RNA sequence: CGCUACUACCGAUUGGAUGGUUUAGUGAGGCCCUCGGAUCGGCCCGCCGGGGUCGGCCCACGGCCCUGGCGGAGCGCUGAG
RNA sequence: CCUAUCAACUUUCGAUGGUAGUCGCCGUGCCUACCAUGGUGACCACGGGUGACGGGGAAUCAGGGUUCGAUUCCGGAGAGGGAGCCUGAGAAACGGCUACCACAUCCAAGGAAGGCAGCAGGCGCGCAAAUUACCCACUCCCGACCCGGGGAGGUAGUGACG
RNA sequence: GAAACUGCGAAUGGCUCAUUAAAUCAGUUAUGGUUCCUUUGGUCGCUCGCUCCUCUCCUACUUGGAUAACUGUGGUAAUUC
């Protein structure tokens, strides 16, 4: 048996890149149902008390949430295990600090403060662009936000500045060659780079040849490429650890050099 | 209970499969509607995954469409003359999809004569006498000329249709499941298909 | 047996003990809805019409 | 179930029967009628098996099997 | 050829036991389906209490109508059962 | 995984396929009519056996290999055995139900209620395996919820597996 | 604010590996063959006037009537009766 879906998830069976411990706790937070899939999510708790360390109990975490000092995507949340994802902005209204989640090329979720100007909008790639019922068109973004009456020239894999004050499309950026991308998941996790060429194969799975800033060339599936804006025109800054790609030797040299040299 | 799986029965090799788990609610495979001809009752049923499925017990009206005029009228279905799934279905008068039924001629004919303002011919003596003549005369005083220009090659319709009007019932084919949909709706038989079904009706009898 | 006779106008109910066979027997083979006459039991239930409503057997 | 054994000796106790009835499955308990005023082991015993299969197997075999130069008699209790 | 001991074999007793398959018969229980009406009201025909109207503009009590109460008639006819 | 001292097998109670329908959350011989005579095997089928749950993993080996996997995690399966069902988006549910069967219990004899392969504990079994303890504070789960409940789980006790 | 009704959990959790030999299961694929509470995002006046019964269908300043908990009487050798 198995008479229905689990409402629990054990630790030491949760995805590595959330940066939880091994067996020292027997249960992981587990994301709630929401706009993103649970593998790629980062439960609010892990950000709040394991990275920003504002709680040393679970009792505190609930009490923090009930204050409602936390908006996520401009809207007022109170969920203890909110399923935030890629380019989801967290807005602390008590301190005026806006943090966004973007991958390190190490593969660890970055604590990446952004200005409240850049926390007005986020760039969301279209997943489907849908001729809906009664001939009204809609675009649907990756984060499951359906915006009606969208711009009437858009096509698949375009990005779309969604605004979080007022909802809706606030222009768009057209998908073209050489656009900035962050390649997410896989062995190419958290790398940034242009395009170069998108190879098309009829039937399932189309691969996109990416060249990164360093000049290392690799392919991944189209699914694993996320378009984050226009070529050589960032809209949010690079995170820690380069965010490009760095070798284990170089990384060791940074780790030893910076440590016992601060303070 | 009543069952529906792929983890039973014989293999390609001539082997025999041995069970995977014990019967579960999903496998349920409820007994037949067994809807026939008689006064309408339909029941709402709760089915798996939520949602509502209609179980018809007795039907006697359907919504039958005249596919060459693009109009559908609600008519009586009085009997099953032919069914190609099983002969027994006809005899028992059980309504299933693809039953060849008998619907009234009169609403389709009444619609055509009124609408095109000219009669097809004469269906019957009884039919003619109070109206049909009325339609022919027209209620247009005035706009008589408009009807004549508008309707060219009318005062008639196709040979197969006219022949069925004479009978006083039209053959029609059920295009929906009467037990799951709860609708015994269908399209009027026409051209080649009608000819073939009459051949089957004649072949089987005698 | 004990008859649990209620006057519902006053909202009252009481038990009474009747073990006299003739007084009882009147209410036998009645079904829950049927009227009966309660005249049998005495002067103080004379002119009374009683509607049987239920009750409990032995072994509850 | 429960099976009755009869034609026990006074040199045959619960312990002597305990090892005897193990090839017919494991006994749950062996009660043995004793009286110490006259003799030791009266002559009747009641062996209790846990499982119905094991109990029946015993009755079948042991009846005709020799133990301490006597033919043990076993039968359903 | 002989003492002693073990093992497989064959064995009367159509020995005994247990489990799984087997024809046929019987078949609990629920589910589906054709019925049934234990039961209760509602909407209509008496008296009233209010209102109203066509006893009555005294159109008011009341009849009558509506609705509440209560009984009875066809229990008529819808729904639940 | 082992087996030929298992070589032909699968449908008369469909075996494989065509066609059409019933039915099902939905595909489908799922089931049924009619119609075909298929489908599978020496490249081991079919049949029989199995302390036969599967994987990630574990132990030893120069390398090659050999052996292990119920057992802290993931999937599946069952909750005395069978069969049926209700609720609900999701259950054929034993800390739900109903029948029967095997087991056990109360009885005033008419009846009635039950399932530790949950946590402790006991009996039986054996060469073999611990407290009838304390707590929701941690870690998380559930709810109308910060607030409550948790033998989930934590905590001690037992503990020369190691 | 005990209670009770309502809604939700109770399918999850925990346990054990008996059962099953391409079955389970693993990895790789699919649903264009289908169902999905919830959460998250959209979707919330209208019969487009029955050529306005919806200006008369005039209950919108809002309709109808019953069970718990409760109160009282109780039954049962024994029931979360």
């Amino acid at each position: 048996m198995a008479r229905g879906p689990k409402k629990h998830l054990k630790r030491v069976a949760a995805p590595k890149h959330w940066m939880l411990d091994k067996l020292t706790s027997v249960f992981a937070p587990r994301p709630s149902t929401g706009p993103h899939k649970l593998r790629e999510c980062l439960p609010l708790i892990i950000f709040l008390r394991n990275k920003l360390k504002y709680a040393l109990t679970g009792d505190e975490v609930k009490k923090i949430c009930m204050q409602r000092f936390i908006k996520i995507d401009g809207k007022v949340r109170a969920d203890i295990t909110y399923p935030a994802g890629f380019m989801d902005v967290i807005s602390i209204d008590k301190t005026g600090e806006n943090f966004r989640l973007i991958y390190d090329t190490k593969g660890r979720f970055a604590v990446h403060r952004i200005t409240p100007e850049e926390a007005k909008y986020k760039l969301c790639k279209v997943r489907k662009i849908f001729v809906g019922t009664k001939g009204i068109p809609h675009l649907v973004t990756h984060d499951a936000r359906t915006i009606r009456y969208p711009d009437p020239l858009i096509k698949m894999n375009d990005t779309i500045q969604i605004d979080l004050e007022t909802g809706k499309i606030t222009d768009f950026i057209k998908f073209d060659t050489g656009n900035l991308c962050m390649v997410t998941g896989g062995a190419n996790l958290g790398r940034i780079g242009v395009i170069t060429n998108r190879e098309r194969h009829p039937g399932s799975f189309d691969v996109v040849h990416v060249k990164d800033a360093n000049g290392n060339s690799f392919a991944t599936r189209l699914s694993n490429i996320f378009v984050i804006g226009k070529g050589n025109k960032p809209w949010i800054s690079l995170p820690r650890g380069k965010g490009i790609r760095l070798t284990i030797a170089e990384e060791r040299d940074k780790r030893l050099a910076a440590k016992q040299s601060s303070g | 209970g009543i069952s529906r799986d792929n983890w039973h029965k014989r293999r390609k090799t001539g082997g025999k499969r041995k069970p995977y788990h014990k019967k579960r609610k999903y496998e349920l495979g409820r007994p037949a509607a067994n809807t026939k001809i008689g006064p309408r009752r339909i029941h709402t049923v709760g089915v798996r995954g939520g949602n509502k499925k209609y179980r018809a017990l007795r039907l006697d009206v359907g919504n039958f469409s005249w596919g060459s005029e693009c109009c559908t009228r609600k008519t009586r279905i009085i009997d099953v003359v032919y069914n190609a799934s099983n002969n027994e279905l006809v005899r028992t008068k059980t309504l299933v999809k693809n039953c060849i039924v008998l619907i009234d001629s009169t609403p389709y004919r009444q619609w055509y004569e009124s609408h095109y303002a000219l009669p097809l011919g004469r269906k019957k003596g009884a039919k003619l006498t109070p109206e049909e003549e009325e339609i022919l005369n027209k209620k247009r005083s005035k706009k008589i000329q408009k009807k004549y220009d508008e309707r060219k090659k009318n005062a008639k319709i196709s040979s197969l249709l006219e022949e069925q009007f004479q009978q006083g019932k039209l053959l029609a084919c059920i295009a929906s499941r009467p037990g799951q949909c709860g609708r015994a709706d269908g399209y009027v038989l026409e051209g080649k298909e009608l000819e073939f079904y009459l051949r089957k009706i004649k072949a089987r009898k005698g | 047996m004990k008859l649990n006779i209620s006057f519902p106008a006053t909202g009252c109910q009481k038990l009474i003990e009747v073990d006299d066979e003739r007084k009882l027997r009147t209410f036998y083979e009645k079904r829950m809805a049927t009227e009966v006459a309660a005249d049998a039991l005495g002067e103080e239930w004379k002119g009374y019409v009683v509607r049987i409503s239920g009750g409990n057997d032995k072994q509850g | 179930a429960t099976i009755r054994v009869t034609n026990l000796s006074e040199d045959t106790r619960e312990t002597d029967l305990q090892e005897l009835f193990r090839p017919f499955g494991s006994i749950s308990r062996i009660y043995l009628a004793k009286d110490k005023t006259t003799g030791q082991s009266k002559g009747f015993a009641f062996i209790s098996f846990h499982r119905r299969e094991d109990a029946a197997r015993a009755i079948a075999g042991v009846s005709g099997f020799g133990y301490d130069h006597l033919i043990l008699n076993v039968e359903w209790a």
